[PDB]
């Protein structure tokens, strides 16, 4: 399955896409 | 480590003084760190260079955006690729990926199709139905996870497919995938019998 | 969350997250404790609780 690092690495690469236009703590877990 | 969005735009706007870009340049940068992910400084500082070492043979006066892709393309995947001869055969697989693509947009909770093509690059690769990326799923706002939310959420549509206010669960849910898979070959036994079927529709079968 | 509470001699509930970031995940934690147990005998009702 998708593993929590790749989903978070998702989110990190969205929200770095929604920085370049328009201009967390749970790896552990 | 490799260059990031921010970086990329940042090496792209130093790199890109000295260059006449058509239009507003802001678009054009934005496009062009949108779609060179993964990208080095020294490539992306090539991929401007080679811009302005064109438009002498084409005598265009600016750098514009389809031809920053064309090269975006280029870089990473090397010949443009011909077409598919037309033939019967090449009719044929037109009508599999018609058929392909339109149970895709049928199904219940699925991504957005962004493009379906019949031409596409490279060497062992033909029709293709290609998916919105990152850089479409940022404009209109939705979650990078949202296939998975796809499943729970209620009275929504997604391409051709509506969902009611009855939710689709997991099993109906990836149950949904095997139509697609099998459009193909459903499209060749409906319209031809079975010798009509190909090894064009082969490999979805065995995945379902 | 609620039955490792009222079981007993169960794990201290570190937290209950259910989508903390608007990621798809939940978990239930636990301290990880260095007392007690750690491996020395395994009773029964332990096992059987954790089940």
């Amino acid at each position: 399955q998708i593993t929590l690092l790749e989903k978070l690495q998702y989110h990190m690469q969205l929200r770095s896409i929604k920085q370049l236009n328009a201009t967390d703590t749970l790896m552990s877990l | 480590p490799q260059p990031g969005p921010s970086a990329r735009m940042a090496i792209l706007r130093y790199h890109a003084k000295g260059k006449p870009l058509e239009g507003d340049g802001q678009r054009l940068l934005l496009k062009t760190a949108e779609a060179t992910q993964g990208w080095s400084a020294a490539a992306l500082a090539n991929l401007m260079n080679e811009a302005a070492i064109l438009t002498v043979r084409r005598n265009v006066p600016a750098i514009s955006l389809p031809m920053v892709l064309e090269l975006v393309e280029g870089l990473n995947w090397g010949e443009q690729a011909p077409r598919i001869p037309d033939s019967e055969a090449k009719d044929r697989l037109a009508l599999i990926t018609a058929a392909k693509a339109v149970a895709f947009a049928l199904t219940p909770g699925l991504e957005p199709i962004k493009s379906v093509t019949m031409w596409s690059g490279r060497r062992g690769l033909g029709p293709s139905v290609d998916f919105i990326a990152m850089e479409d799923k940022a404009a209109m706002d939705m979650h990078p996870e949202e296939t998975e939310l796809m499943g729970w959420r209620t009275n929504f549509k997604t391409n051709a497919a509506v969902v009611g206010d009855e939710p689709l669960g997991e099993f109906a849910h990836v149950a949904g995938l095997l139509v697609p898979l099998y459009a193909g070959r459903a499209a060749e036994v409906a319209l031809f019998g079975k010798d009509g079927a190909s090894l064009a529709t082969a490999q979805p079968l065995a995945d379902c | 969350a609620l039955l490792a509470y009222i079981t007993p001699d169960y794990e201290e509930i570190a937290r209950v997250s259910v989508c903390p970031l608007n990621v798809l995940t939940g978990f239930t934690l636990f301290v990880e404790d260095e007392d007690k147990n750690v491996n020395a005998i395994l009773t029964r009702s332990e096992l059987e609780g954790r089940m």
